[PDB]
């Protein structure tokens, strides 16, 4: 019964995990096209880097 | 990409061209020197002459 809730409720948490890390994603893509445009500097495109890591 | 709001892009568009009308004022007021003919025609003397 507890591996039965564990597959239950793993496929919704690991979606929300997945939409969490594509979310992250996106904003360190976007944080990176800031800085290649040149508005930030390169510290906060570090900062953006270790939140997707 | 959305990357700055639509907001703050309209206000550096802003302040873009507001310093874009202090530029062409600095460049009439600089015009104003070396001071053109208005009109076409004949002309007189110098009343005020150089260095005056």
């Amino acid at each position: 019964a507890d591996g039965l809730a564990a597959r239950g409720t793993f496929t919704e948490q690991l979606q929300a995990q997945r939409d969490l890390v594509k979310a992250s994603d996106e904003y360190y893509q976007l944080a990176d096209k800031r800085y290649r445009t040149g508005v930030d500097n390169y510290l906060t495109l570090l900062d953006a880097q270790r939140s997707l890591f | 990409d959305q990357a700055v709001s639509k907001q703050q892009y309209a206000d550096a568009n802003a302040a873009y061209l507001q310093s874009k009308a202090a530029v062409e004022q600095a460049r009439i007021n600089l015009r104003y020197t070396k001071v053109l003919s208005p009109i076409s025609g004949r002309i007189g003397r110098s009343a005020v002459t150089e260095g005056a």
